[PDB]
RNA sequence: GCCCAUUCGGGUCUUGUAAUUGGAAUGAGUACAAUGUAAAUACCUUAACGAGGAACAAUUGGAGGGCAAGUCUGGUGCCAGC
C-alpha cells in the first residue's frame, strides 16, 4: 500500500451458479479452470511420452527378470 | 480390536497433522523466497549504482 | 569445637537481623524451620539463619547438611527471641530464610550481608 | 536551488498531460504541464494518484515541489523532477484524503 | 498411579483415562468428515 | 534548557533493541525518557572523566569528586562501599534509572506490576512521607526510600472509598 | 551423527548484548595500533575519550607475533604495544593470522569489543551479530554498534 | 478515509508493552532462558531430548 | 506426567553409559550400580531380564545435578566413558557422584573429594554402598596431602565454589591427570565474581585454563536448567599445545 | 498451533482467539464554594456529578498482500504486464 484507500481495495465477492441450471451445478471459475487444464496437459504429456516409447519399442530387449 | 482401532486412530491423526504442518511451512517458505527476491533486487541495484559512482571520479 | 560453629558476634548480628526485618516488610522472608528447609530444598534461598539457643539444638542443626550441600550461606544468631523480634512476629522464630528475588530493593544489603558471612565462614 | 533559491514555486497548469493513456495510474498519465511563474517557463510536474489527478483542471495556480526518487521503479519515466504538493491554496494530499475542500 | 490403573503397556494406559478418549473421538471424527 | 539529546544515530538495530528492552522492562512511555536519563548520565560521567584525567591531590579533584560522589550517593545509584571516583566512570544507565519512583514502588511492593505502579502513582496515591507525588520520573533519594506509602487522602490508604465504590454501594443498596 | 549448531549465547538479547558492562575489554590489533600512531592519538586516554568508561585493552599472542613480524618500521608500535597497562591473552591455534584469530575469539565469547581498522575484519565483525567494533577516525576513535555510546 | 488504526497503537506505553512481552516470548525460540527452574516435582524434561545434536560452541 | 507405573522404553544415547528413557515425555537415565535403593530420592526405572533377573535404573534430575544439564543441552564429547577413572573436585554429596559412578561402571573408579565435614559423612555413608568410588574428605586446594591414595586419573570434573577455580583445577590436574586427558569444569559466575557479568568471567576463566596448559574445546551454558553457570570441557595437552 | 534462522534445521501451550466476565482506582471535564488577584482567568485546593466500544472516539507515516461472470495492453492457446 503506497497511495490507495481501503475502499479502493475492498473485496469483490463472486457470483453463484444460477438456480435455472442447478441440476449440474457448481459454476466453475478461473482458478478451477487452470487447476483442470494444467492437470490435463500433464496427463497428455505423460501419455505422449509412453506413446513415443511404444513407437520406439526396440523389440529385442531382454533382462533376467523376464522369465515369469 | 481395541488396540488396533486405537493405533489406526493415532496414525490417521498424526499423518494429517504433519501434512498440514508441512504445507504451512511450504506456504511461508514461498513468502520468505519473495522477501529474499526483493532484498537481492534492491541490493543489486544499489551495488550497480555504487560501482559507477566509484568510476565517476574519472 | 561446638555444634553451632559459625556463631556471629554483635555487630554482624545487628546488621543481619535488620536485613531480616527489611525482608519481612518486603515479603521476601520465610519464617520457621520446616518452611526454611522447604525453601532450601526448593532452591530459592539467599541465605539462612538459625538460633543457637533453642532448647533442643538439633531441630535446626538439621539445616547445615542441606545448606552447605546446596551451597548457600548459613549463620547462627545467639537469641531466638531477638530473631523473633527481628522477623516481626509474636512467637520466637528460630530459623529464618531469605528467598531469592531480583525484584527486591534490599539486594545490595543482602549481598553485603552474604559477602560478610562468607568471609566469616 | 533547482529554481533559483526557493524550495517551492507557484505555477499555472497548461493541460493534463496524457489523458489518453489507457493504463490507469501510469507515469504518462500522471503528468501536467506547469507554467512556472518565477521565470515564466514550462515544466512537467508529476501529480501522485491519478484518482486525485482530476482535482487540477486548468490554471489552478498550483504549487510545485521536487520529487526525489528513493530507489528505482518499474515503469516510472525519468525527466519529471517536480511533484504537486499544493493546489489553489490547499494541499492535495488533504484533498485526496478528503479532509478539506478545493476552493474556486 | 493407582494399582487398578497400572496397565501392562502405555497403549492400555492411554486408553484407561477419559480426556484423551474424548479428544481422540472428536478429532478422528472431524478428520473422517474432512476426508469425505 | 534542552535536557534530552538525540543520540549519535537514532535508526539502528542495537539501539532499537536497547530501547525495546529498557522500555518494556522498566515500563516507560517513549524514547525521550531513556534519552533524558542517558543524557544526564553522559553529562555527569563526562564531567567525571576530566576529574580523572587531572592528577590526584589537586583540591579541585579532591572536593569536586567528593561533591560528585556525595550527590550520587544521595540519589542512591552508588553503593556505600565504592566511594571513589572511577566507579562513577563505571556507572550504567540501568541502576541510574532504577531509582525512579515507578520502579521503586514496584520494588517496594504494593503495586503487583510496574505498569500498575505507574498508573496508580499518576492516579495520585503514593506520597513520600507527606508530599503526594503524581509524577513517575522522580529519582527518589536514598534517605526517603522507606517513606513510600499510600497517601492518607486516597482510598488505598485510609480515606473515604472512591466514587466507583460508593456509587456501586448506592445502586447496589437500592 | 553429531551436528553442532551453537546456541545464541544467553547473555545476548536479539541484538542488544547486555553483557557489555561499562568496564570494557577491548581487543587491540595490528593496523589499529599503526593507524593510532599515524593519527597521533593515544591508546588508553583515546579509548577513554571515545567511550567515557574505563577500558582494559588486550592483545593476543597472534597479534603480538604479527607486530613483531612486520619488521622495523613499526618499532614504535611494538614499544607502544608492550605497555604494562594492557593485559595479554594467550592463543592456542595454528597459523598466526590476526583476522580469524580475532573473529573466532570474539564469536565464541560475545563480551569483547573489537578495536580494528581493516576492511575484511570490519566486514566479518559487523556481519556477525551484536559485538561492537571501534576504529580510528580523524583525530579520535569511533564506535560502530555500542548501544550506549554516550 | 483512513486505514483502521489500533487500540494498541493509541497509548504509547501500551504499545511499548505489547511489543516487549511478545519479544519476551520470542526469545524462548532462539535461546532457552531461565524460567524459575524445577517448579513441581521432576516430571521429566517434557518436550524431547535428541541424541544427534550438540548446542555447544567449540574452540575452533 | 511421568508418574509411578508407566512403561518407558530405554534407548541408548551417544555418551555410552547414559540412556534416554523415552515415554510420553522423555527422561535421562543411568544404569544403577547398587540396585534397590535410591540415594537422594530420585525415581527409578526397573526393567526385567531373562533364572529371572531384575536390574534398575535411576533418573538424572538436571535441576539438582550439574553435568546432567550439560548432557541434556548436548555436549560433543565428555570423557566420562564406561571404563575411565574420574576425579570429582567438589563432590557435594551422593546427588551427582552416584550418577557419575554408575556412568563409570564396575571397573573404573571415581575419586570424589570434598572439603566440608557433614557432607563428608553423608558421602561416606553413601560410599559404603557402591564400591567403585573413593571418598576423600580433604581440601581440593591441597593435592599434595591426598596424593598418597589416588593415582593417574583419566578425567577430572570440577564443581568447587571458590574464586581460585583455575588454580584448584590446575594443581589437581598437574598432580594427577594424565596427558591427553579430559577436564570438565563447571564455573558459577555469580559465585566466583559478582561485579562483572557472565561472559566476561567465563572468558577470564577459560583464558586462565589455556594459560595453565589445558586446551579448552567446548563451552556450554546450560541456561534452561541453572542460571549463568557454564560447562567448559578441555583436554590436558602438555605436549604439542598448538 | 506458535515463533526463530541464506533451506532442508531449532525451540516451545509456560500460545492465540473469545464483550462468556468481574469489580476496584481515576482525572479530561463539570461544578457548588474557598483560594489567588488592583478585580478577574489559570494553577494549587474541593464538596456533588463525571467510564466501558472506558463512543469521555491519537494521530502521522511506511511495507506488503488477496478478491470479479469487470476493464485495458502485448503473444509462440490455458500466458505475461499495467
Ligand atoms: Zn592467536
Amino acid at each position: 500500500a503506497k497511495l490507495v484507500h481501503d475502499v479502493q481495495k475492498k473485496q469483490h465477492r463472486e457470483r453463484s451458479q444460477l438456480t435455472s441450471r442447478s441440476r449440474y451445478g457448481f459454476l466453475e471459475k478461473h482458478k478451477d479452470y487452470v487447476k483442470r487444464a494444467q492437470d490435463f496437459h500433464r496427463k497428455q504429456s505423460t501419455l505422449k511420452v509412453l506413446r513415443e516409447k511404444a513407437k520406439e519399442r526396440n523389440p529385442d530387449e531382454y533382462y533376467h527378470a523376464m522369465h515369469s | 480390536k481395541k488396540a488396533r482401532s486405537f493405533i489406526q486412530k493415532v496414525l490417521t491423526i498424526s499423518k494429517a497433522k504433519d501434512s498440514k504442518r508441512k504445507e504451512q511451512k511450504a506456504s511461508q517458505r514461498k513468502e520468505r523466497l519473495k522477501k529474499l527476491a526483493k532484498m537481492e533486487e534492491e541490493k543489486s541495484q544499489r551495488d550497480k549504482e555504487k560501482k559507477k559512482e566509484y568510476f565517476a571520479q574519472n | 569445637n561446638p555444634k553451632a560453629f559459625p556463631l556471629a558476634d554483635a555487630a554482624l548480628t545487628q546488621q543481619i537481623l535488620d536485613v531480616v526485618q527489611q525482608a519481612a516488610n518486603l515479603r521476601q522472608l520465610k519464617k520457621g524451620a520446616n518452611e526454611a528447609t522447604k525453601t532450601l530444598n526448593r532452591g530459592i534461598s539467599e541465605f539462612i539463619i538459625m538460633a543457637a539457643d533453642c532448647e533442643p539444638i538439633e531441630i535446626l542443626l538439621h539445616l547445615p547438611l542441606l545448606c552447605e550441600d546446596k551451597n548457600v550461606p548459613y549463620v547462627f544468631v545467639p537469641s531466638r527471641v531477638a530473631l523473633g523480634r527481628a522477623c516481626g512476629v509474636s512467637r520466637p522464630v528460630i530459623a529464618a530464610s531469605i528467598t531469592t528475588n531480583d525484584a527486591s530493593a534490599i539486594k545490595t544489603q543482602i549481598y553485603a550481608v552474604k559477602d560478610k558471612i562468607e568471609t566469616l565462614l | 536551488s533547482p529554481f533559483g533559491g526557493s524550495s517551492h514555486a507557484k505555477g499555472i497548469v497548461l493541460e493534463k498531460l496524457g489523458i489518453e493513456s489507457k493504463q490507469p495510474n501510469s507515469a504518462i498519465r500522471k503528468c501536467v504541464r506547469v507554467q512556472l511563474i518565477k521565470n515564466g517557463k514550462k515544466v512537467t510536474a508529476f501529480v501522485p494518484n491519478d484518482g486525485c489527478l482530476n482535482f487540477v483542471d486548468e490554471n489552478d495556480e498550483v504549487l510545485l515541489a521536487g520529487f526525489g526518487r528513493k530507489g528505482k521503479a518499474k515503469g516510472d519515466i525519468p525527466g519529471v523532477r517536480f511533484k504537486v504538493v499544493k493546489v489553489s491554496g490547499v494541499s492535495l494530499l488533504a484533498l485526496w484524503k478528503e479532509k478539506k475542500e478545493k476552493p474556486r | 498411579m493407582n494399582r487398578k490403573e497400572r496397565k501392562s503397556t502405555i497403549l492400555e494406559t492411554l486408553m484407561g483415562d477419559e480426556a484423551s478418549n474424548k479428544y481422540f473421538k472428536r478429532k478422528y471424527n472431524e478428520i473422517q468428515e474432512k476426508s469425505t | 534548557s534542552k535536557t534530552y539529546s538525540t543520540p549519535k544515530r537514532p535508526y539502528e538495530s542495537s539501539r532499537l533493541d536497547a530501547e525495546l528492552k529498557l522500555a518494556g522492562e522498566f515500563g516507560l512511555k517513549n524514547k525521550k525518557e531513556i534519552y533524558r536519563i542517558s543524557f544526564q548520565l553522559s553529562k555527569i560521567r563526562r564531567a567525571a572523566r576530566d576529574l580523572l584525567t587531572r592528577d590526584e591531590k589537586d583540591p579541585k579533584r579532591l572536593f569536586e569528586g567528593n561533591a560528585l560522589i556525595r550527590r550520587l550517593v544521595r540519589v542512591g545509584v552508588l553503593s556505600e562501599d565504592k566511594k571513589k571516583l572511577d566507579y562513577v566512570l563505571a556507572l550504567k544507565v540501568e541502576d541510574f534509572l532504577e531509582r525512579r519512583l515507578q520502579t521503586q514502588v514496584y520494588k517496594l511492593g504494593l503495586a503487583k506490576s510496574v505498569h500498575h505502579a505507574r498508573v496508580l502513582i499518576t492516579q495520585r496515591h503514593i506520597a513520600v512521607g507527606k508530599q503526594i507525588v503524581n509524577i513517575p520520573s522522580f529519582m527518589v533519594r536514598l534517605d526517603s526510600e522507606k517513606h513510600i506509602d499510600f497517601a492518607p487522602t486516597s482510598p488505598f490508604g485510609g480515606a473515604r472509598p472512591g466514587r466507583v465504590a460508593r456509587r456501586n454501594a448506592a445502586r447496589k443498596a437500592e | 551423527l553429531t551436528r553442532n549448531i551453537p546456541q545464541v549465547s544467553s547473555a545476548l538479547f536479539f541484538q542488544y548484548n547486555q553483557a557489555i558492562k561499562p568496564p570494557y575489554q577491548v581487543l587491540i590489533d595490528t593496523n589499529f595500533i599503526n593507524f593510532s600512531i599515524q593519527k597521533k592519538v593515544d591508546i588508553v586516554r583515546g579509548m577513554m575519550d571515545c567511550l567515557l568508561a574505563k577500558c582494559n585493552p588486550l592483545i593476543t599472542d597472534c597479534v603480538m607475533a604479527e607486530l613483531e613480524k612486520l619488521g622495523p618500521k613499526y618499532r614504535i608500535a611494538l614499544k607502544l604495544a608492550r605497555d604494562p597497562r594492557i593485559k595479554r591473552l594467550s592463543c592456542s591455534h595454528k597459523g598466526t593470522y590476526a583476522n580469524d584469530c580475532l573473529v573466532h575469539r570474539v564469536l565464541q565469547h560475545k563480551c569483547y569489543i573489537v578495536a580494528t581498522n581493516d576492511a575484511g575484519l570490519k566486514q566479518r565483525i559487523r556481519k556477525i551479530p551484536g559485538i561492537p567494533l571501534m576504529s580510528v577516525g580523524g583525530h579520535a576513535y569511533v564506535i560502530e554498534k555500542l548501544p550506549d555510546v554516550f | 478515509l483512513t486505514p483502521k488504526r489500533n487500540k494498541d497503537n493509541r497509548n504509547s506505553r501500551v504499545k511499548k508493552r505489547k511489543k516487549y512481552q511478545k519479544a519476551q516470548k520470542k526469545l524462548k525460540s532462539v535461546r532457552a532462558v531461565y524460567s524459575g527452574g524445577q517448579s513441581g516435582v521432576y516430571e521429566g524434561e517434557k518436550t524431547g531430548i535428541k541424541k544427534g545434536l550438540t548446542r555447544s560452541v567449540k574452540f575452533k | 506426567g511421568a508418574r509411578g507405573g508407566a512403561k518407558v522404553v530405554i534407548e541408548p544415547h551417544r555418551h555410552a553409559g547414559v540412556y534416554i528413557a523415552r515415554g510420553k515425555e522423555d527422561l535421562l537415565v543411568t544404569k544403577n550400580m547398587a540396585p534397590g535403593e535410591s540415594v537422594y530420592g530420585e525415581k527409578r526405572i526397573s526393567v526385567e531380564e531373562p533364572p529371572p533377573t531384575k536390574v534398575e535404573y535411576r533418573v538424572w534430575n538436571p535441576f539438582r545435578s550439574k553435568l546432567a544439564a550439560g548432557i541434556m543441552g548436548g555436549l560433543d564429547e565428555l570423557f566420562i566413558a564406561p571404563g575411565k577413572k574420574v576425579l570429582y573436585l567438589g563432590a557435594a554429596s551422593g546427588t551427582s557422584v552416584s550418577h557419575v559412578s554408575d556412568v563409570v561402571g564396575p571397573e573404573g573408579v571415581v575419586y570424589a573429594v570434598e572439603f566440608s565435614h557433614r557432607p563428608g559423612r553423608e558421602l561416606i555413608s553413601m560410599a559404603k554402598k557402591r564400591p567403585n568410588i573413593i571418598p576423600i574428605i580433604e581440601d581440593a586446594r591441597h593435592p599434595q596431602k591426598y596424593r598418597m591414595l589416588i593415582g593417574m586419573v583419566d578425567c577430572v570434573f570440577a564443581d568447587v565454589a571458590q574464586p581460585d577455580q583455575a588454580r584448584i583445577i590446575a594443581l589437581n590436574s598437574h598432580m594427577f591427570l594424565k596427558d591427553q586427558g579430559g577436564v570438565v569444569i563447571s564455573i558459577k559466575a555469580n559465585c566466583i565474581d559478582s561485579t562483572v557479568d557472565a561472559e566476561t568471567v567465563f572468558a577470564r576463566e577459560v583464558q586462565k585454563l589455556r594459560e595453565e596448559r589445558i586446551k579448552p574445546l567446548e563451552q556450554l551454558t546450560l541456561e534452561p536448567y541453572e542460571r549463568d553457570h557454564c560447562i567448559v570441557v578441555g583436554r590436558y595437552m602438555r605436549s604439542g599445545l598448538k
